[PDB]
């Protein structure tokens, strides 16, 4: 089925020398290697960007195409041959950030030989001295910072690695990718545009025999998914959801993208939430928001107290009890107008208590209960 | 050697430390893990068993209560979406994340388990390849990293510590080729409970779904649709994705259908009831059982107004059946060892005890000293409006209320008891009798809040309950409302 393979291509786990819409940055990164393996100079590279911009994908693309365990060959612009050792490491999937040197050593040394125990800068620096280029690609380099400690000790491991990829008599070239005179070179990966997203999609589905999307649908999906600070993962889920929505009802039209963008956005719509309420529930909602206006940190009991005094000032709609007041508050929380949380007081008696809060816009509230036009003074 | 302290109750598991990346010499040295006798799942039940020496009398309402227990008529579109995503990702050997969120009791776990059951049935028919189903509940973990210990133990059969398990799972999902693998479907239930400060577990579980060789289906069940936006980073929100499946609370018609589906074979049916004991047999008197459609409708409308929670609707119906069965067993005197109807009265009484408040009737049944305390506290809130009153001011105002209404009959009989405990040999006391007792009683009840202070006079006291229900309980009393 064409639908199954098209759905397979638009997953977040699908791969594809240069990626589409990234080739210049590719050349920039390749230019780094075009010096580093050439002159046997240790150097360090920093890569930033918002998520889904193709950093990990382009680096894995480079490693899979154009490259003692994990030894291979690389060609320079003149391109004779060069022995390189290339690995990739995700820093979050390690136990502690201090063990990464050892991890690099367990990524390089042959298993038949003596497995040494490694702590820090010095043992790795002594190990790479008799050698062959070592390419390390470190995904998420920022979680190498210690979230505790201070500014002096959080940047211990990263500064140690930057110093160990900068000094002579080693051949250590370091690529690090984080999310957005020996300081690293920086390429900022940029968020994709609609045309770039379009070209990526047709390049990915060029392996398919037919295209079961209208091109206007892909262009509309790309222009809605790009915006500012866009991620290609969002475009992939939009197209995949379009396929799933299409085959749950039966080429994919322009309308199915809009059906996706109506199914998976909440569409808050405070007026239609309010229109589903009763007149009593609207009265309790008005007293609650008035209590939050004049007390600004109010528990449920003080809100009920204000409701009792405010509707005995009116002497219509005879009052109810505290537990059913909490019940209508639960109805209001189910509708999506009221949030009840459990917090601490700021008084002399600091204890836990249930606090009430709102997440609704004031203009729609005031308009929709001035359209009621009978029970005024609670607004 | 002489220790500075001792740790004499250390209980350490038999968990190894070496990760899976050092289990074979090369990537090519890894065998086909499906043809391994410990991978992918290739004793306490009898201790809670005994011999029964009697014959339990199951009355006619016992089958109704048994069928109303928590142990898919309203979830078609959610079932179809989850099943289609999982079927597509399993049959094409890809990795994906499905996100499900909703309020309690809206059928999230039941729908996901039904989807997994149907996928296992389809994999037993050789229509999709085999997969391993793992269920990780974040509220059933002692430590949040134990999920790393659980999942890897479900995959390999080994028992490692959590960091080695995490490296093992990373190496497995990233480096092991798809021809040597089986697909894994992981249900991450109570997803908010596995959220930690560093969010490494969430990143790892949702980042393994982005690897090309992973063959991993992560179904994450949450409580809010905005959990990645509120609590998680941008990196994990990007990996979870834009498509999210919302489980709305049930409307009253679907709750009505759920309750009728639990009672399809019992409602409007006849039983042979033995009048000697009470034991009823489903097809000696022939008794028809009936539960009203109006009763089920009003319970379903109430529950759909509150939450749309199927647990609450089933529990309300079970409570109504329990109330009716208690009245029936009381009127016949049966024990435990022509038409029986569970009516809308029992349903309303089940709905009322959950909505009844005991705070007012607790305060109306207190002693005179506790009521006098609450009355003086409310008097001080009326005098100065501070909402926190010092205990010494309460002492002085109780003394003032005693000496001002001194000509009252009840007060002039109560004063000797309050200040001397009815004894001439006892000196006049600065606190009333049972002052500490009623203070601590109102603190344990949660009616009162007291600050942590060591000077008894300037220590402040606050109402924790609402003021008007305290005033209602005070006006219920005969003596206090007359002075
Ligand atoms: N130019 C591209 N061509 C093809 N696929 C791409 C391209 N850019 C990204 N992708 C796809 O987008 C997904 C995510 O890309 P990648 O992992 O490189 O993102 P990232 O920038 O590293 O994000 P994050 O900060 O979230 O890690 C993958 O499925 C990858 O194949
Ligand atoms: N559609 C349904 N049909 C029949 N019974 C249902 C249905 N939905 C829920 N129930 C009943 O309600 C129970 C609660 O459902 P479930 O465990 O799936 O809830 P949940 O959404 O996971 O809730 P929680 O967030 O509290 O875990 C089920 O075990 C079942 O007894
Ligand atoms: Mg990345
Ligand atoms: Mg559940």
């Amino acid at each position: 089925s064409i639908f199954l393979r098209t759905k397979a291509l638009l997953q977040k786990s699908s791969e594809l020398g240069a990626l589409p819409a990234r080739t210049a940055e590719y050349e920039q990164v390749m230019n780094f290697l075009a010096k580093a393996i050439s002159e046997h100079r240790s150097d360090s590279l920093y890569i930033t960007g918002p998520p889904g911009t193709g950093k990990t994908a382009q680096l894995d693309m480079i490693i899979r195409q154009k490259f003692l365990q994990n030894l291979s060959w690389f060609e320079l612009p003149d391109g004779r041959l060069e022995s390189v050792a290339v690995t990739s490491i995700n820093c979050i999937s390690l136990g502690e950030p201090s063990s990464i040197f050892q991890k690099i050593f367990d990524s390089f040394q042959d298993l038949n030989g003596p497995t040494l125990q490694i702590k820090n800068m010095q043992h790795l620096q002594k190990f790479l001295e008799p050698y062959t280029t070592f390419v390390v690609v470190l995904d998420e380099m920022d979680r190498l910072l210690h979230a505790n400690t201070s500014e002096t000790q959080s940047v211990r491991t990263i500064l140690e690695l930057f110093l160990l990829a900068k000094l002579p008599t080693v051949s250590f070239v370091l690529i690090g990718m984080a999310n957005s005179g020996l300081l690293p070179q920086t390429i900022v990966f940029q968020p994709y545009t609609a045309e770039q997203m379009y070209e990526i999609v047709i390049q990915k589905m060029s392996s398919l025999p037919t295209i079961i999307f209208q091109p206007m649908a892909i262009k509309f999906a790309a222009k809605k998914c790009a915006g500012n600070t866009g991620d290609l993962r969002k475009l992939f889920d939009v197209l995949r959801g379009s396929i799933e929505i299409y085959e749950l009802e039966k080429k994919i039209g322009l309308n199915y993208i809009a059906k996706v963008f109506s199914k998976f956005v909440n569409n808050n719509s405070t007026r239609t939430r309010i229109a589903k309420l009763n007149i009593q529930q609207k009265l309790i909602l008005c007293t609650i928001i008035q209590s939050l206006k004049l007390n600004s940190d109010a528990t449920i009991d003080e809100s009920f107290d204000h409701y009792i005094k405010a509707i005995t000032k009116t002497d219509t709609l005879a009052p109810l009890q505290r537990n059913e007041f909490l019940e209508i508050c639960t109805i209001l929380e189910t509708c999506g107008l009221v949030s009840i949380k459990k917090t601490k007081c700021k008084g002399k008696t600091k204890r836990f208590v249930d606090k009430i809060d709102v997440d609704l816009d004031m203009r729609e509230f005031y308009d929709e209960m001035t359209k009621i036009s009978i029970l005024k003074p609670f607004l | 050697v002489i220790r500075k302290f001792t740790k004499k109750n250390v209980a350490r598991a038999k968990k190894k430390y070496t990760p899976f990346s050092k289990r074979f010499k090369s990537i090519a040295a890894i065998p086909d893990l499906t043809s391994l006798p410990e991978f992918y799942g290739n004793r306490f039940e009898n201790k809670l068993k005994t011999t029964q020496k009697h014959q339990i009398v199951e009355t006619i309402f016992s089958k109704v209560k048994k069928q109303l227990n928590s142990s898919l008529p309203a979830r078609e579109n959610e079932f179809a979406s989850i099943y289609l995503s999982a079927y597509s990702a399993i049959e094409s050997d890809s990795a994906t994340t499905i996100y499900v969120a909703g309020t309690p009791g809206v059928g999230k776990t039941l729908t996901v388990r039904e989807v997994v059951k149907e996928l296992l049935s389809s994999s037993a028919q050789r229509e999709i390849p085999d997969f391993l189903y793992v269920e990780i509940n974040g509220l059933k973990m002692v430590k949040p990293t134990d999920c790393y210990e659980t999942l890897w133990n479900k995959v390999s059969g080994e028992r490692l510590t959590w960091a080695a398990s995490m490296e093992s799972l990373e190496f497995y999902f990233k480096r092991v080729p798809k021809n040597k693998k089986k697909t894994i479907v992981v249900l991450l239930d109570e997803l908010d409970a596995m959220v930690t400060k560093s969010q490494d577990i969430m990143y790892n579980f949702f980042n393994w779904t982005t690897y090309e060789n992973a063959k991993l289906i992560v179904i994450a069940v949450a409580n809010t649709m905005d959990l990645p936006e509120r609590q998680l980073g941008n990196k994990i929100t990007s990996r979870i994705g834009f498509t999210r499946i919302m489980f709305t609370g049930y409307t009253h018609e679907e709750l009505k259908n759920i309750i009728d589906l639990r009672l399809k074979g019992l409602n409007d049916s006849f039983f042979y009831v033995d009048t000697k004991t009470g034991n009823a047999i489903l097809i000696v008197r022939k008794v028809r059982l009936r539960m009203s459609a109006d009763a089920i409708e009003i319970a379903s409308r109430k529950v759909a107004s509150v939450s749309g929670d199927a647990r609450r609707a089933l529990k309300v119906c079970k409570r109504a059946a329990e109330i009716a069965e208690k009245h029936y067993m009381a009127k016949h005197g049966y024990g435990y060892d022509g038409v029986q109807t569970v009516h809308i009265t029992h349903v309303m009484k089940a709905l009322n005890e959950t909505l009844n408040s005991h705070v007012i009737t607790f305060m109306t049944r207190l002693s005179f000293t506790a009521k006098l305390f609450i009355y003086a506290l409310l008097n001080l809130m009326k005098k100065n409006g501070s909402q926190e009153q010092e205990l010494g001011d309460i002492v002085d105002e109780i003394k003032l209320l005693i000496e001002v209404n001194g000509s009252n009959k009840f007060v002039m009989e109560i004063a000797k008891t309050l200040f001397q405990q009815g004894s001439d040999n006892i000196s006049e006391q600065l606190r009333i009798i049972s002052w500490d007792f009623v203070l601590n009683q109102l603190l344990d009840a949660g009616i009162l809040f007291k600050q942590t202070m060591k000077n008894d006079r300037i220590c402040c006291v606050k109402l924790n309950i609402s003021v008007e229900e305290a005033k209602r309980a005070m006006n219920e009393d005969e003596t206090l409302r007359n002075l």
